[PDB]
């Protein structure tokens, strides 16, 4: 029931509700061990929001994902466009000829050798539970 | 480091894509679920 | 027995034999009685009370000369007489900003896993109260979203003296990450926007991108150069050795197990 | 027992053309050009297109395994 409040309010943009929460149910929180996530949720609170529009858009401009946000202006979009690359959030690249955010698609995980590097294990892994069955049998 | 350098100026748990997806019809499709075997 | 406890206190220390000196007592402090467990007599902690307060003045005196290495030298035996194994330590007030000393040599140096591992002890500490550690968790509380150069807005709060020698790291490790980024696929910007944004409207910062970095101002741009790669694949550089797996999977199905 | 068959064929082909190339042997215009359009086939395995063949077969078999 703490726990219930605290994942909602990441969705909306809503912060001071979310500072509501945290005085509401500090105590709770503090109980679990977990003190250290308002030093780091305050981050993905706008971290949140530039992923959905990443995953929505496929060529954003700088100058319209920031009024949405509730934002105010174009270059308080791109406080938020520059770690999350770094951070392994986006694909995409940004040019300063239009200053729009554009990413691309995986195609090659079948066009290349993904599947048999992801098999080797697994046919190593189903012959150890052969060889596991065979030694542990023949007790009688 | 590095401000991201810049010019110009309810608990609903992917149960809301079920839930802001469901709001206008089925709750006689709650326990109507079985009359349809003599006409239908 | 207390060898020129405050001869070059507050003024200047100058004196180079006093090191020695200073080091001639320290001799003496970890020669009366222990320092490991420092188990009995609570009398022997309060010449180490003021042990602590020596190696405080020992790292001022590091940051008036600039000595990194034994700025941590201090830091870790006075953290580790901070955590004496009779942690008993009556208060001194010099303690809640040598660990903000501590917070803004440790941010500065790109040691984010050392800054999350360090609040773990002080709970209360480090929120409620001490504004030598709440300015500096603020600072990373800004330096979470997009609030890294709004930190040079907000330079002019320092609480204590002038904190210059880790702001100056706080300069060199934004604007060389800055520089770095540039190189990246921020492609090319014109001399405007290395002026009004980076900061401070021309002075020799322009000598400090030219020289630490390339980018020369030729006719009214900063000039980026090839940052690409060709992409060559054999993809039978691995027929040689996926042949010795498929050699392998027979090997192990065909032997009497 | 394959490739066995290969190398004995190549130490028997180079064996007559160290003799033909230098001293004695008729250079006559049976096998060396014959032996040029050997040459000709020898496919170019890793290139462009042939690397789509080796990532989209092999791991179809590779499942069934």
């Amino acid at each position: 029931m703490p726990y219930f409040l605290l994942t909602q309010a990441v969705r909306t943009g809503n912060l001071a509700k979310f500072n509501q929460v945290l005085d509401q149910f500090g105590e709770k929180f503090q109980a679990d061990g977990t003190y250290t996530l308002i030093i780091r949720l305050r981050h993905n609170v706008i971290k949140t929001g530039v992923r959905m529009i990443s995953l929505s858009y496929s060529r954003i401009s700088l100058a319209d994902i920031a009024q949405k946000l509730q934002l105010d202006s174009p270059e308080d979009a791109e406080f938020i466009v520059a770690k999350a690359i770094r951070d392994g959030v986006i694909e995409a690249s940004i040019n300063h000829e239009k200053g729009y955010v554009q990413s691309k698609e995986m195609i090659d995980i079948y066009s290349t050798r993904e599947p048999q590097l992801a098999f080797h294990q697994r046919i190593s892994f189903c012959l150890d539970i052969h060889n596991m069955s065979v030694k542990a049998m023949r007790f009688p | 480091m590095s401000e991201k350098k810049q010019p110009v100026d309810e608990d609903n748990w992917d149960d809301d894509n079920v839930e802001d997806d469901f709001s206008n019809q089925l709750r006689a499709e709650l326990e109507k679920h079985g009359y349809k075997m003599e006409t239908s | 027995m207390y060898e020129q406890l405050k001869g070059e206190w507050n003024r200047k220390s100058p004196n180079l034999s006093k090191c020695g000196e200073e080091l001639g007592r320290l001799k003496l402090v970890l020669l009366e009685l222990n320092f490991l467990p420092t188990t009995g007599t609570k009398l022997t902690k309060q010449q180490l009370i003021l042990a602590r307060d020596i190696l405080e003045i020992g790292a001022q005196w590091s940051i008036l000369r600039k000595d990194i290495p034994s700025f941590e030298r201090y830091m870790a035996q006075l953290k580790c007489y901070y955590f004496d194994y009779k942690e008993q330590l009556p208060e001194s007030a010099y303690m809640h900003q040598l660990l903000g000393l501590n917070l803004l040599f440790l941010l500065s140096q790109n040691r984010v896993a050392e800054f999350h591992t360090e609040l773990e002890r002080l709970p209360a500490k480090d929120i409620q109260t001490n504004v030598y550690i709440k300015h500096p968790v603020s600072l990373e509380q800004y330096l979470m979203e997009g609030s890294y150069n709004k930190v040079f807005l907000a330079k002019g709060n320092i609480p204590a003296e002038s904190y210059t020698f880790f702001i100056d790291i706080l300069l060199d490790t934004i604007r060389d990450e800055i520089a770095g980024c540039i190189e990246k696929a921020y492609e090319k910007i014109l001399f405007t926007e290395a002026t009004r944004i980076l900061f401070f409207n021309t002075p020799k910062k322009m000598t400090d991108y030219a020289k630490k970095r390339g980018w020369v101002l030729g006719p009214n741009n900063y000039y980026s150069f090839a940052s690409q790669q060709q992409k060559p694949e054999d993809t039978t550089i691995p027929s040689t050795e996926l042949a010795k797996q498929v050699i392998e999977y027979a090997r192990q199905l065909e032997m009497i197990v | 027992h394959g490739l066995k068959g290969l190398n004995s064929k190549l130490l028997d082909i180079r064996s007559y053309l160290e003799k033909v190339a230098t001293g004695k042997l008729p250079i006559n215009h049976q096998i060396i050009y014959q032996l040029q359009d050997v040459f000709n086939l020898l496919p170019d395995v890793s290139l462009q297109e042939f690397v789509k063949a080796f990532y989209l077969k092999t791991n179809d078999q590779m499942v069934v395994v």
